[PDB]
């Protein structure tokens, strides 16, 4: 439901690059052209910024068990 | 020997004992979770 | 419910040998080296380096079953020369040959850093 | 206890700050009484409520 | 203004996302359940007789309105409080409101001294209300609002909820109703049988099926009868017409035969009229009809009685139940038999069983309706026999204690929580299947469970014809979508387009048509029904026309205003034969289809312009259909509809196909259902296997639900990392899938490395597996209760002690706090207790009754809930949590039916890579291609590797023309990889190229919950089963394994004896019996006294050993027990 830390292909960290691969969109940037800047070049990372659901932004919206 | 629950709705920190009809003294909820328990549980990241 | 730990593949088992040489009956001046907790990294450089030895007539590695981390090695070698000692010798040329890859690298990682 | 019409929460006028109370109107008057007993003593957002027929129009003398 | 094919493809879609914005994927649930609040419990109430009893005093105890309000809850102390959805699955109650009806009691003894009590909002029942429907809580509700509650947003609802259970009424298909149907049975004494199931608009009773048959051929001629309702003997149709006060056999065929200028049709019925001719008149039919009948009446009196209120009541209730209505049902009766002449004579084709035309769809609306009807009655008679026993002694009766709501209430929740559609007493005759728990593994599952169909023909049945894919489930259900197992074909699955009909009055219509030109069945004359045009309304013949063509052209433009005639009223004019049928009954599967004008489409540019400021000018779908550029449209009316693909084929051609066509596609796509829709590229693989992952997507994990945190469901499977397919459909948008997907994005390689992949299989990459690829979670949760039921023994959570309770296993109860739950955060294995429960006897003055962990989990608790149930007792729910890493045995489907286990696990350094360090995740056999061809999986790799290297998402859908395998390639090549995908791999063991360059590609791939650690199953000297000391059945029961006949045919063969015997005597159920030598019955032994005698012989000597299975002395136990005498003799 969140960026994962690896690749499960190769093992480059992208949990870093979420936060900034959203960032770059909302700028105007295109998706090849974001994950270039980034530094994504294979195949294998790009499709784990490009296939990602972020879902765990929904899962925030239900009030906690404690509070 | 507390044994302190959890709410639904107010999330509020009540005590209950055993015999005793569930319901929060603090918003009547009849729903209560139990809170983590304080053993050590290990997690090897694998 | 059975996944094996992970570092059974690595570390040796109390009361078990790292290698064990069985002498081959069907042909002469021949062994197997059935070494546990290795893969293929160590058994094709040794292959490849035994097949060099013009003294050295048969030089093979296989896995018994990948699940298991053993390997066994053939050596066949000429009547006046032995199995144990191409084993040994493309051990040592390995290492050679390793020392001396590691000290050009230094070097050349050196006179990268620098220009 | 019964559908509403309409429900009016009453504001400050000056610091727009929630007063506390409101006004329901149910669809049926049946439906209202039926409220007036059960509703008194409720437990809502973990504060009791109390309820009572609003006599600001109907009780003679009322202020 | 017009659309152009460049700009198409962006309107058709707009055009859909704007339909499931506005209606949704579960809408033609929610509609039924609404309609059946609002009208039909209103109707149901009012269509009731009043009850007038008298012993003197009498009461009618009349109903004139109901209310409805919300869902709630009373707790013991009689407060009302709302019950929301999150507290009745966790409580295990019944997401129910109230039912609120008014009654007016009105006493009328003598002297017209009349006085009447109304009792305002009197509370009849509960009822159970769909989750999402205008009467739920969760109606107009954000979702921010929703997720305050603890709800998804996403939920689409459409089911109930029973005690905890989510329940989802089954659509079930039936024959329609009130329509005529010849068929032609092979072997039969009729040649041709033509039916009607008919039924009053305002169902009351069941359905009275006629018939009406021609003998076959081998008295002179073919003789025509009539096998009426309630009369178990054949009856002339002719005897049937004078028992109507048709006894002019001109008059009589006037109603059959309309143009007495074809002679053929004349000389067809003749040898009817000479069969029946002794008979006049109207009294001696009936007498007649009444003898054939299995209850003829001693005296003629009674007799046409009989027939008289047969043929008023039971014979085409549909036309009409009152008196004076002859005529009607002589008419229809006559166009019964035209149907049946025209099917002998050839002049019309005889009707498909499959034709979906002919069916109707029972959705919870038209289901829920009849158990309340049935229900009601049964409640007005316990309050009948009620007040009777208290007026008969003189005296007043309070109708607030004759009210038993049990029954109402009770009653629905029985039906929808066990399926037997019927009384509770009926659990045999009812109909099971129907309501189902809700699956929710998936999204894709629980969507495709909301949008099921089931047809009610028996999976027993072998018959090849209706499980075959008919040409009427176009655009209607999904051709792929469809089990594979012994229900092919006849439980289906809604295509995404599709729309149930909910129902409506036919009362508006008859009044335009009789306000128009259109004659009356009753004031015409039969000559005039040669030339002129038959009109039907829900099967009711209600007259003529003489310009139909005119007819429709107005009644369609007042469907496209949204006038009188609403959208989904069906007008079907069938032009070669005269009828014109129109139907307003619900259960009509429709589709809305996009409208044609001569040679152009309705759907100009300034529609899409509005549609896409949706949010803004409130512009919706609905404002579509009212500006009568789309249509729904039934199966019925498709036949006389002449539809286009697409747009391209309204065009100018070099030759003119059609060059009239009425009617447009909006997309050829929308034929597909929900778990079709998924797969990328369906028109590239071959069709079963589009059927196979159809029934896998349901199977696939993934996040079923967004609030899974908060429900604690029995079985739940969640993903670690969920990815949308980067090859997706433009369907997918509607299905929620990119929200709530349920699969991964692999980097597969379809080679053969190292034989771990054959047949069916594949081979996983360790080290992806270390980084989360596919890992999922399991979530089990175990609910109990403390049960109060008598003082004689009280059931209470209490952490067990040794001294103190007798059933207390071996295994340690420390992990239990004072309360008798386990906490959450603790880590527990198999045969571990989680809820240490006593139970006070009549280890001593109580026993535990501790529920324990099943075995081989080895899981953490989650969560821990306490409440009260129903009863007010104490209820738990513990969720146990469990992490499932993907391992060799566990089951991988991609989109396209290829499905197989993790051969092996290969790390990073074992796998093979291309230049670049690209080692495949999973690696695929081949051999799978080419005997399924799966083309799409090929395809889906490779627009899949130009997505991730183009920085976009690929659009697979089914029919796009601007997408191929070329463009595909062409595409490929400017990113420095081989336009056809194939790449340079590297042996990983040795580094050395591979001489074939492998195929490689980034494939949505999906993990199903069929894993290893569920399925591995061992047993040796377990436990056995009562009647039979045989092994038990199961892995919960640490059963064993069947040896079937089959296998003991397979040892036969082998020769193999001693193998047979020690697995069916020595292995199963060794036993040791002793039986008399003389009688050979077992005698009776006691080895610890050394006695043994047979009574019956009166002998102790004359005694001999058997070794046999028990299953054998139980056998012959169960043959002495029928007085047969089996006698083991051993000499
Ligand atoms: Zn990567
Ligand atoms: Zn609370
Ligand atoms: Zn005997």
């Amino acid at each position: 439901m969140i960026i994962p830390v690896r690749c499960f292909t190769c093992g480059k960290i992208v949990g870093n690059k979420w936060e900034a691969y959203l960032g770059l969109l909302q700028a105007e940037y295109t998706e090849g052209d974001a994950l270039d800047a980034l530094g994504l070049k294979r195949y294998c990372c790009r499709r784990m910024l490009l296939a990602h659901v972020d879902l765990i932004e929904k899962l925030l919206n239900y009030a906690p068990l404690e509070k | 020997q507390p044994m302190i629950y959890i709410c639904g709705e107010c999330h509020t920190e009540n005590e209950i004992k055993s015999r005793d009809p569930i319901r929060c003294r603090e918003c009547g909820y009849r729903i209560m979770y139990k809170k983590r328990t304080k053993r050590l549980v290990v997690f090897d990241a694998r | 419910m059975n996944a094996p730990p992970a570092f059974e593949s690595f570390l040796l088992f109390e009361g078990e040998k790292k290698i064990t040489i069985n002498k081959d009956t069907k042909v002469p001046n021949a062994c197997l080296f059935t070494i546990n907790k290795e893969d293929h990294t160590l058994g094709n450089i040794i292959k490849s380096q035994l097949l060099k030895d013009p003294q050295v007539l048969f030089a093979g590695y296989k896995v018994p079953h990948p699940l298991e981390h053993k390997i066994i090695i053939r050596v066949q070698t000429t009547p006046d020369y032995s199995p144990q000692e191409a084993f040994t010798n493309a051990i040592t040329d390995l290492i050679s040959e390793l020392s001396l890859l590691e000290e050009r690298f230094r070097v050349a990682i050196k006179d990268k850093q620098e220009g | 206890y019964g559908p509403i019409k309409r429900i009016h929460m009453v504001y400050s006028k000056r610091s727009g700050k929630p007063r506390g109370y409101a006004f329901i109107e149910y669809e049926h008057e049946r439906d209202m009484h039926s409220a007036y007993k059960h509703a008194d003593g409720k437990k809502i957002d973990g504060r009791r409520v109390l309820v009572d027929v609003e006599r600001g129009r109907t009780v003679k003398g009322w202020r | 203004d017009e659309i152009t094919p460049d700009l198409w493809q962006e309107a058709c879609w707009i055009v859909i996302s704007s339909y499931f914005d506005e209606k949704g994927l579960v809408r033609q649930q929610l509609d039924s359940f609404d309609e059946f609040i609002q009208m039909s419990v209103q109707r149901i109430v009012e269509d009731a007789p009043p009850i007038d009893l008298q012993a003197p005093p009498r009461y009618l105890l009349k109903f004139e309105q109901i209310y409805l309000s919300k869902p709630t809850h009373w707790e013991r102390d009689g407060a009302p409080s709302p019950m929301m959805p999150n507290e009745a699955r966790l409580r295990n109650l019944t997401y129910s409101a109230p039912l609120y009806v008014d009654i007016t009691k009105t006493v009328i003894k003598e002297g017209e001294e009349q006085l009447q009590t109304q009792h305002q909002k009197t509370f009849i029942g509960k009822i159970p209300i769909m989750l999402r429907s205008t009467y739920c809580l969760l109606n107009g509700l954000t979702d921010r609002d929703l997720c305050e509650l603890n709800e998804c947003p996403l939920d689409p609802g459409g089911y109930f909820i029973i005690n905890g259970s989510e329940k989802v009424l089954i659509a079930q298909e039936k024959m329609a109703t009130n329509t005529v149907y010849v068929f032609a049975k092979k072997d039969s004494k009729y040649a041709y049988t033509g039916e009607c199931r008919s039924c009053l608009e305002n169902s009351s009773r069941p359905t009275s099926t006629i018939w009406v048959s021609m003998l076959a051929r081998g008295a002179i001629g073919q003789r025509i009868v009539a096998t009426l309702p309630y009369i178990k003997q054949e009856v002339p149709i002719i005897i049937v017409f004078r028992a109507l006060g048709f006894v002019s056999d001109r008059d009589i065929l006037e109603h059959i035969i309309y143009d007495f200028e074809d002679p053929e049709m004349m000389e067809m019925v003749k040898p009817s009229l000479d069969e029946a001719f002794v008979i006049q008149e109207q009294n001696v039919a009936l007498n007649f009809i009444g003898s054939r009948g299995a209850k003829p009446g001693v005296t003629k009196e009674k007799r046409i009685k009989y027939a008289k209120e047969v043929l008023q009541k039971e014979m085409l209730p549909h036309v009409g139940v009152s008196d004076f209505c002859e005529t009607k049902k002589a008419y229809f009766l006559g166009y019964m038999v035209h149907r049946l002449l025209l099917a002998a004579l050839g002049r019309r084709e005889l009707d498909d069983r499959d034709h979906y035309g002919n069916k109707r769809l029972d959705l919870a609306g038209p289901l829920l309706a009849f158990l309340f009807r049935g229900m009601f009655k049964n409640l007005l008679k316990e309050v009948r026999i009620y007040a009777q026993k208290f007026i008969d002694r003189g005296k007043d009766f309070n109708l607030e204690l004759a009210i038993k709501t049990r029954i109402i209430s009770d009653g629905l929740k029985y039906s929808l929580a066990t399926g037997n559609w019927g009384d509770q007493k009926k659990a045999h005759q009812a109909r099971a299947g129907v309501s189902q728990v809700l699956n929710r593994l998936t999204f894709a599952s629980t969507l495709s469970h909301l949008r099921r169909l089931n047809s009610p023909i028996g999976r027993d049945g072998k018959l090849a014809k209706p499980r075959q894919l008919h040409n009427t489930l176009w655009g209607m259900v999904c051709p792929a979508e469809t089990p594979e197992g012994h229900a092919v074909g006849l439980v289906k699955n809604l295509a995404l387009m599709a729309y149930i009909s909910v129902g409506s009055q036919p009362s508006p219509i008859l009044e335009f048509l009789e306000e128009w030109s259109m004659e009356n069945l009753e004031e015409i004359s039969p000559a005039a029904i040669a030339d002129a045009t038959k009109i039907f309304v829900n099967g009711c013949w209600v007259g003529i026309h003489k310009d139909p063509e005119q007819l429709m052209n107005t009644l369609r433009k007042l469907r496209r205003q949204m006038d009188i005639i609403v959208s989904e009223v069906s007008m079907i004019r069938d032009i070669r034969e005269r009828e014109i049928r129109i139907y307003t009954d619900a259960g009509r599967i429709c589709r809305p289809l996009l409208i044609v004008e001569k040679q152009k489409l309705l759907l100009k540019k300034r529609h899409i312009d509005q549609l896409k400021e949706r949010e803004y000018n409130n512009y919706s779908w609905q404002d579509l259909v009212a500006s009568g550029v789309v249509e729904y449209i039934d199966t019925l009316e498709e036949e006389t509809v002449m539809l286009a693909m697409t747009p391209d084929d309204l065009q100018e051609k070099e030759v003119a196909y059609c060059s009239t066509y009425t009617h447009c596609e909006i997309h050829p796509s929308m034929i597909l259902g929900v778990c079709a829709s998924i797969i990328p590229f369906p028109d590239h693989n071959q069709s079963p296997r589009n059927t196979y992952q159809s029934a896998m997507g349901k199977q696939a994990m993934g996040v079923y639900i967004t609030n899974f945190h908060v429900r604690m469901d029995t079985l739940a499977h969640v993903l670690y990392y969920p990815q949308k397919p980067l090859v997706t459909t433009r369907s997918m948008e509607y299905l929620r899938f990119r929200e709530l997907p349920a699969g991964i994005n692999s980097i597969v390689a379809i080679a053969s490395y190292t034989g771990y992949n054959q047949e069916d299989s594949v081979i996983m990459n360790r080290s992806a597996v270390d980084r989360g690829f596919f890992r999922s979670v399991f979530y089990r949760s175990y609910k109990e209760q403390e049960s109060k039921k008598g003082f004689d023994q009280e059931e209470v959570f209490e952490k067990p002690t040794r001294e103190t309770c007798q059933g207390m296993r071996h295994a340690i109860y420390d992990k239990l706090d004072d309360d008798g739950l386990i906490a959450p955060g603790v880590r527990v294995s198999g045969d571990d207790v989680i809820i240490g429960k006593t139970v006070t006897l009549p280890r001593y003055t109580k026993r535990d009754c501790s529920t324990f962990l099943r075995t081989s989990e080895t899981g953490i608790v989650d969560q821990v809930m306490v409440t009260l149930n129903q009863e007010g007792y104490k209820f738990c729910k513990i969720r146990v949590r469990s992490v499932r890493i993907p391992q060799i045995g566990d089951k991988f489907a991609s989109r396209h039916g290829q499905k197989g286990t993790c051969g092996i696990q290969y790390r990073q350094e074992d796998m093979p890579f291309t230049c670049e360090g690209i080692t495949p995740d999973i690696i695929i056999n081949p051999h799978a291609i080419p005997s399924r061809m799966t083309i799409g999986h090929l395809i889906e790799c490779l627009q899949g590797k130009v997505s991730a290297n183009k920085g976009e998402i690929g659009d697979a859908t089914p029919f796009n023309d601007a997408v191929n395998v070329q463009k595909i390639s062409n595409l490929l090549s400017d990113y420095g990889y081989h336009l056809r995908g194939n790449e340079v791999l590297y042996n990983g063991f040795t580094g050395r190229k591979i001489t074939s360059q492998i195929f490689i590609g980034p494939t949505y791939y999906q993990r199903l919950k069929h894993m290893v650690d569920d399925k591995i199953h061992s047993r040796a000297r377990g436990p056995i089963q009562i009647l039979n000391r045989q092994p038990m059945e199961g892995r919960s029961r640490d059963g064993g394994l069947r040896f079937g006949e089959m296998e003991r045919d397979c040892q036969i063969a082998h020769g193999a004896a001693q193998f047979l015997r020690e697995r069916l005597f020595e292995a199963s159920d060794p036993y040791q019996v002793h039986v008399c030598n003389l009688c050979g019955i077992m005698a009776i032994a006691n080895t610890r006294t050394h006695t043994y005698e047979c009574r019956g012989c009166r002998n102790k000597t004359q005694i001999s050993l058997v070794r046999m299975p028990y299953a054998c002395k139980l056998l012959f136990q169960e043959l002495m027990s029928m007085s047969i005498a089996p006698r083991m003799m051993s000499v």
